[PDB]
């Protein structure tokens, strides 16, 4: 353990948080590029975080183009490492430096159409992501990007219960999770890319709420106050107040102006308010928006 | 949902792969089914008393299993790798999974913090980190969606069924937990409702009520024997309201197959 760690070389620190820490760094003896999150074990002793126990066992069954890949894990006495392939940077900061530019629409298809792939096959997998944000999402300077992060990830061999205190970021928490629904289900995923889709699309997050309830209200707000009809069950909802304002369904092709029909489409499947009719990534890959799409490079300022 | 049936297939390749040696207990020098079935036993209060969930359950005896086919224990370190296996089962499944400190109290302070630790270390470096098995629950859960009338008591039975498996290595050990899955359903669906393993199943599983046959036969045996086995605590756990008392319902006499 001491000796596999001994032949790294860290470079630069890349990013933080609560689980610790995320280093790019080289293999001194095959030269490889690779990015280390280290997560120190006597910070808390309770033994190998959940998160870690997660993203590991979860991780290194998921291989696929569009999902980071795990190379390695190192369990010294006081630290334990994840090595991950390499990739320069997340799609919340791509985001932010394209602000005044905005994301070429070809751009946007391919990275959709690539999370779809990932989203997918995660599904298909039995593991739920439950934290789809732009921060998690990674890309290279080839034009690919895979999904990352998988600390809050579920198998779902057996129904994930819902967490007394929702733990999915409040801007891309679908609304079956707000109203108080008791499993998450893969449809809370898809919620989350579409919520993403549409970001990178208008330059602006698409329901940026204040709480709870700001959130839920912003989504009525846009795509119209659920009814009986339109998604049966939600007034049994265990959240769900009868004295909810009712609002208008907005007109799509304002919600999102740079979209043509197909586009305007896709996203309003995936933005669905029954859980059980929200389109899923398999269909959604199969959707026309993606009759054309590409591989474009983005212009990364490293 | 439409990833059913990719996960049915994922998790029929997956269950081939976490299985453990059927006859590693032989090569075991100091302990034994018995001692086994008294671990399996106690992990069960343990999760009544913790409010653990059934996956939970399986899961932990999945790592004692795999870890026990690779590994020599002596009879006073059993319930260590076994607390370690619950530890890591409920940090894996559970939302919010109980303390390392709540787990060395039920071993009555038989371990320390520090074993039990040290103890999830090797555990997850005997398992390689592979924690998301395929258990008896999983295949139960895939196989209650073509349930046509939803029947709770059955639903009840055939975990009750299931539940009952993890107790004895012989023989359940050699059954994958597809199969035992399989049989536990009809044979609660055969003493709830009368009905059997239903053609949907058939198609979805390919297993026909011929090849359950054999580890049917063993189910029956040990749902006919349950009062009368050393280890209770399931039965008591299963006459709960929260199970319908199931565990009190009559075994049919035969089986009719
Ligand atoms: N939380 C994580 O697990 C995680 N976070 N990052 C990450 C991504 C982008 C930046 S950046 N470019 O500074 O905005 C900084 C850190 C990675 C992760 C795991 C594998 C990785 N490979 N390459 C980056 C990377």
């Amino acid at each position: 353990p001491l000796v596999d760690m001994e032949n790294f070389q860290k470079v630069e620190k890349i990013g933080e948080g609560t689980y610790g820490v995320v280093y790019k760094a080289r293999n001194k003896l095959t030269g490889e590029v690779v990015a280390l999150k280290k997560i120190r074990l006597d910070t808390e002793t309770e033994g190998v975080p959940s998160t870690a126990i997660r993203e590991i066992s979860l991780l290194k069954e998921l291989n696929h183009p569009n999902i980071v890949k795990l190379l390695d894990v190192i369990h010294t006495e006081n630290k334990l490492y994840l090595v991950f392939e390499f990739l320069h940077q997340d799609l919340k900061k791509f985001m932010d430096a394209s602000a005044l530019t905005g994301i070429p629409l070809p751009l946007i298809k391919s990275y959709l159409f690539q999370l779809l792939q990932g989203l997918a096959f995660c599904h298909s997998h039995r593991v739920l992501h439950r934290d789809l944000k732009p921060q998690n999402l990674l890309i290279n300077t080839e034009g690919a990007i895979k999904l990352a992060d998988f600390g809050l990830a579920r198998a779902f061999g057996v129904p994930v219960r819902t967490y007394t205190h929702e733990v999915v970021t409040l801007w891309y928490r679908a609304p079956e999770i707000l109203l108080g629904c008791k499993y998450y289900s893969t449809a809370v995923d898809i919620w989350s890319l579409g919520c993403i889709f549409a970001e990178m699309v208008t330059r602006r997050a698409l329901f940026p709420g204040d709480s709870e309830i700001d959130q839920l209200f912003r989504i009525f707000r846009t795509l119209g106050t659920p009814d009986e009809v339109v998604w049966p069950g939600v007034t049994s909802m265990p959240d769900y107040k009868p004295s909810f304002p009712k609002w208008a369904r907005q007109d799509f092709s304002k919600v999102v102006p740079p979209l043509d029909e197909d586009g305007r489409s896709l996203l309003s499947q995936m933005l669905h308010y029954d859980p059980n009719k929200r389109i899923s990534a398999k269909a959604a890959l199969a959707h026309p928006f993606f009759q054309d799409v590409t591989k474009p490079v983005p212009h990364l300022r490293l | 949902p439409d990833y059913h049936e990719d996960i049915h297939t994922y998790l029929r390749e997956m269950e081939v792969k976490c299985k453990p040696k059927v006859g590693y207990m032989k090569k075991q020098p100091d302990i034994t089914n018995s001692m086994r079935a008294i671990l399996v036993d106690w992990l069960v209060e343990v999760g009544e008393e913790y409010k653990l969930q059934n996956e939970t359950l399986h899961l932990a005896v999945n790592y004692i299993d795999r870890f026990l086919s690779s590994m020599s224990v002596l009879r006073g370190k059993l319930q260590l790798v076994g607390t370690a296996a619950m530890l890591l089962a409920s940090k894996f499944e559970e939302i919010y999974p109980p303390e390392v400190a709540e787990f060395v109290y039920i071993t009555d302070d038989t371990y320390t913090k520090k074993q039990v630790l040290r103890m999830e270390h090797l555990v997850l470096k005997v398992l390689t980190f592979d924690l998301a098995a395929p258990t008896v629950n999983q295949f139960l859960t895939q196989y209650f969606l073509h349930q046509q009338p939803a029947n709770c008591k059955v639903e009840s039975l055939a975990m009750f069924l299931g539940e009952l498996s993890l107790i004895d290595a012989d023989p359940y050990l050699k059954y994958l937990p597809s199969v035992i899955a399989g049989a536990a359903f009809h044979l609660a669906l055969y003493t709830v409702t009368g009905q059997s393993w239903p053609e949907s199943l058939i198609r979805k599983t390919g297993y026909t009520l011929e090849s359950l046959k054999p580890c049917l036969m063993d189910l029956h045996q040990t749902y006919l024997k349950a009062p009368q086995h050393a280890q209770q605590s399931i039965r008591e756990k299963y006459k709960n309201s929260k199970y319908h008392g199931v565990s009190l319902l009559n075994p049919p006499e035969t089986l009719n197959l």
